[PDB]
């Protein structure tokens, strides 16, 4: 749903973000397996999860983030988050 | 010209003619958006739509479209023969005017 | 690879030594050169139009290889001694003039060399108007031949023996100069380019003959230059070429009249273009003229063509960035229009590049 | 009618006809206008739509003949009006009945908003004062009468806070602008009166005239941008076009067109094209409204025109005008006579141009719609 007027200036990153938000809202607002698979594939590609994903899952939980960072060798991020 | 005020119609038209003689586009769009938000604050839906279709912007167009949507949901306002009187790119920029035109065409047919 | 390597200075000594480090190696290289020059671009068989594309691809590869060989030759000749041109041609400059150009080159029964290949490609056909068979086959062959002749005549210690052998053989200079004007061509650009190259080599031959004091040769050159009616090929030489008006200017006596029509220079002037080809880099007309002029002034930088034009893709990328950096929030239905504008600008700059090539050929003429 | 330019016989007095900015200043092409029904049975403002050639924004078909899209009714009379806003229209009356109507763009209809039965009030109510010319600007609407009566209304509120009723001589028809504290009025003989925002008592402040030719001044209008630019058209021609608003007597004298000019309109979109009507059936188009320095579109008329770029001079010695001060020779150019219609109509009342279409209401109860082809 084109809430914000689309343009050729901004890239498709925000478009894909809003698409994922709408898909999660249509599927389940409590099941985190989709976010888990998404961030797992992103880390397998070679890039940490975006800042808004970080904020959302931090307002959700925290110990899961720490465990996933310790498993994916993000020692500095996990240390800062647990601190 | 962007720091000077563009509220009164006199200086607004003055700056519009100045930038038109200078042959610009960003200043024209800025003046159009300013006068459009002024008309929206003063409750001028038609003037806001005209300024939006002049600036080729869609924000105010979608705002007026949602206003028409909520007006139809409240009371049911659909008598808008402005699209049948004149057309352009507003029907492509928005969807409420296109829906009203399609409904009028369906009724006539 | 050799052409990309040969770009510095004082490096050709190693290859000069390795070309003649052994008499057996030199003999094997000469045998290989003979075997390669025996047949490399044959007509009908390799130069076909109804068969497969493999022969066309092979001929194009051979033509590109010849282009690169000539480029290496001119790059080695542009520098000081020693040069690879003599080693690749088979005739050095240390030997006297009587032994530089071998008299056995041009008999059709001797070891095939560069002179043998030139004779084989320039003897078949009609050595008169509209060129022989080389112009009918491919004008690029005549172009590279004229380029090689000009490169050989530009040198002071090489222009002499070259034209000396060309005249003592079967009078090749007259047959080469009688090709004007050109008629069997595929484009006026290539036509006027060939005309300009042939006029340049004819003028350099006239200058060399005037410096060497060759009265008969200068008379023959002036007769062939000022000849109006199409004359007939003759062979009467009073000293070294044409000298009377019956053997060189026989067209007047053959036509029983004289005027200013059907002349070589007149046909060349009628074939070359008269209109001016002004090349424009970028020209827009869909927005404001102020923004158009600003974009034109911003897109001004040198490239490879010689003017202030940009790359075919770089100019479109710059235009896309410019139309993207000056927007607002709404941008729907503009991508097809931008693509159409980019295609029109590409066609415009292609036409302007063609006009630039035309203007360069006119300037060369 | 059915060929060439549109010609309709509405059979009614073409008083004030003005093109609305509803179809203008946007992607749509102008075609919707409004007409007052003065000197008839019922003074009603009727919004009509013309029929132009082609179809650039869903225009009307046929070959012409405008059609009434809507109409409004009010017990007051109809004098004239100035488009202050697209949805707001304030019309005065000779019986003291100011009608402020609300036009809905999203509905293409008219709604009676305000009907000031006690207009021109400041120290009470129930006041009736006639009006002749009403013109609006930011943020005041000024209306003038015949005996020098001036009325001022605000654009931010629906009330009257200034009504000056004095005793002036002759008759004043029309009113231009200058600033927020100066008012220039023309007389029916050839006088120009300059008044301030705070004027009390009788006796006008500054009265000026033009030496040489003094003909009765008729229509007068102001520039939509710079207020100090005035376009006047009277009997034998006597306008004082000036790019400023200083000096005592006007040093400008532009005398042309012996026929009486009833109305001179401006181009609302690009204020650089003036259209003047003649009483013998002629429509003149002038370019470059004084301030705009551009190559003139043909000469014509006793005017100085404008200057452009000059190059290529001989190595000798040239000149570049001089300096002089006289109340006879013109100073500011404006009149650019363009031969369009020498003598085709028996009479012409008013005319109005917008974008590329010109409407013209004649004195014989008829209207003409012409698409311009020049520039």
């Amino acid at each position: 749903l084109a809430t914000v007027i689309t343009t050729k200036e901004s890239s498709a990153t925000d478009e894909a973000w809003r698409l994922m938000i709408s898909y999660l809202d249509k599927y389940e607002s409590k099941n985190t397996l989709y976010h888990h698979c998404i961030i797992n594939k992103l880390l397998s590609h070679g890039v940490p999860l975006p800042n808004w994903l970080i904020n959302r899952y931090k307002a959700m939980d925290a110990a899961e983030l720490l465990r996933l960072y310790l498993k994916y060798d993000l020692l500095e991020e996990a240390a800062e988050l647990v601190l | 010209m962007e720091r000077i005020p563009l509220s009164t119609e006199k200086k607004a038209l003055k700056a519009l003619r100045i930038c038109e003689q200078r042959q610009m586009t960003e200043q024209v769009r800025s003046i159009c958006k300013t006068m459009a938000m002024q008309s929206l604050c003063n409750r001028r839906l038609g003037s806001a739509l005209s300024w939006s279709i002049r600036a080729k912007d869609a924000a105010f167009a979608t705002l007026i479209s949602d206003r028409f949507l909520k007006e139809y949901c409240e009371r049911g306002n659909f008598t808008d023969l402005d699209l049948i009187d004149n057309l352009g790119s507003a029907m492509l920029l928005s969807d409420r005017l296109t829906f009203l035109g399609k409904y009028r065409e369906f009724h006539r047919m | 690879i050799l052409c990309s390597i040969s770009c510095n200075s004082k490096i050709q000594e190693k290859i000069v030594g390795d070309f003649t480090q052994d008499q057996n190696v030199s003999q094997k290289l000469m045998v290989g050169f003979v075997s390669c020059l025996d047949s490399e671009e044959a007509e009908e068989l390799l130069d076909s139009e109804k068969e497969a594309e493999d022969q066309v691809k092979q001929t194009n590869i051979r033509y590109m290889t010849k282009i690169h060989i000539l480029n290496l030759l001119i790059t080695s000749l542009e520098m000081k001694a020693p040069n690879l041109a003599m080693f690749l041609l088979g005739y050095e400059l240390k030997k006297p003039v009587s032994t530089t150009n071998l008299q056995d080159s041009g008999v059709l029964g001797c070891p095939r060399t560069c002179l043998h290949s030139i004779l084989d490609i320039l003897r078949k056909g009609t050595d008169v108007r509209a060129g022989p068979v080389a112009v009918w086959d491919t004008p690029h062959l005549a172009e590279l031949c004229y380029q090689v002749i000009y490169q050989l005549c530009a040198c002071a210690d090489t222009s002499g023996p070259t034209m000396r052998y060309l005249r003592t053989s079967q009078d090749f200079l007259f047959s080469q100069l009688q090709h004007l004007p050109f008629s069997v061509e595929e484009s006026e650009i290539s036509a006027m380019n060939q005309m300009s190259w042939l006029m340049k080599t004819a003028t350099i031959e006239l200058r060399i003959t005037s410096l060497n004091r060759q009265r008969s040769h200068t008379q023959r050159l002036l007769h062939l230059l000022l000849d109006d009616m199409p004359t007939r090929p003759y062979s009467a030489d009073g000293e070294g070429g044409m000298e009377d008006e019956s053997r060189s200017l026989s067209g007047f006596l053959h036509f029983d009249t004289t005027s200013k029509v059907r002349r070589k220079i007149l046909r060349i002037l009628d074939s070359i273009q008269f209109s001016n080809e002004i090349p424009e880099p970028l020209q827009l007309d869909f927005f404001d003229r102020s923004q158009i002029e600003q974009v034109i002034a911003n897109c001004e930088h040198k490239n490879r063509r010689g003017q202030t034009v940009c790359n075919v893709k770089l100019l479109h990328r710059v235009l896309v960035a410019e139309v993207n950096a000056l927007q607002g929030m709404a941008a729907i239905g503009q991508r097809p229009l931008l693509m159409e504008e980019i295609n029109t600008i590409l066609q415009y700059v292609v036409e302007r590049n063609k006009l630039l090539q035309c203007l360069h050929a006119k300037r060369h003429a | 009618m059915a060929d060439k330019f549109a010609a309709k016989f509405v059979s009614h007095k073409i008083s004030r006809t003005r093109w609305r900015p509803v179809s203008a200043s946007s992607l749509q092409q102008p075609d919707v206008f409004a007409t007052g029904s003065w000197d008839n049975e019922e003074n009603k403002v009727c919004v009509w739509a013309t029929s132009d050639f082609g179809a650039t924004s869903l225009d009307e078909e046929y070959q012409g003949d405008p059609k009434q899209l809507c109409d409004i009714k009010h017990p007051g009379d109809v004098m004239d009006m100035q488009f202050l806003d697209k949805e707001r229209i304030v019309t005065g009356s000779s019986t003291g009945t100011v009608t402020i109507f609300r036009h809905h763009e999203n509905n293409q209809t008219l709604s009676v908003n305000q009907r000031w039965e006690q207009a021109h009030y400041h120290v009470g109510s129930n006041m009736r004062a006639p009006c002749t010319a009403i013109v609006c600007s930011s943020p005041e609407i000024v209306s003038v009468g015949e005996d020098g009566r001036i009325n001022c209304f605000r654009a931010e509120s629906r009330d009257v806070l200034r009504t000056i009723d004095d005793a002036d001589s002759s008759t004043m028809h029309g009113v231009t602008f200058l600033r927020t504290t100066e008012i220039l009025t023309v007389n029916s003989v050839g006088q120009l009166k300059l008044w301030d925002l705070r004027k009390q008592g009788n006796d006008p402040t500054q009265i000026f005239s033009v030496t040489g030719e003094r003909v009765p001044l008729h229509c007068v209008d102001r520039h939509p941008n710079q207020q100090h630019v005035v376009a006047t058209g009277g009997q034998d021609g006597m306008l004082c076009i000036w790019d400023v608003r200083h000096g005592k007597m006007p040093m400008s004298l532009l005398n042309a067109h012996e026929a009486e000019m009833w109305e001179v309109h401006f181009h609302p979109s690009n204020p650089d094209h003036l259209f003047t009507c003649s009483e013998d059936g002629s429509l003149w188009h002038w370019d470059a409204s004084a301030d705009s320095e551009k190559p003139t579109f043909l000469l014509g008329g006793r005017s100085t025109f404008n200057i452009s770029r000059s190059s290529i001079a001989p190595p000798n010695a040239n000149q570049s005008l001089a300096c002089a001060w006289l109340s006879t020779d013109p100073t500011k150019g404006q009149l650019e006579i363009t031969n369009l219609l020498p003598s085709s109509t028996l009479s012409v009342n008013s005319l109005d141009v917008l974008g590329q279409n010109l409407v013209c209401g004649t004195d014989a109860e008829a209207i003409y719609v012409t698409r311009r082809l020049f520039s």
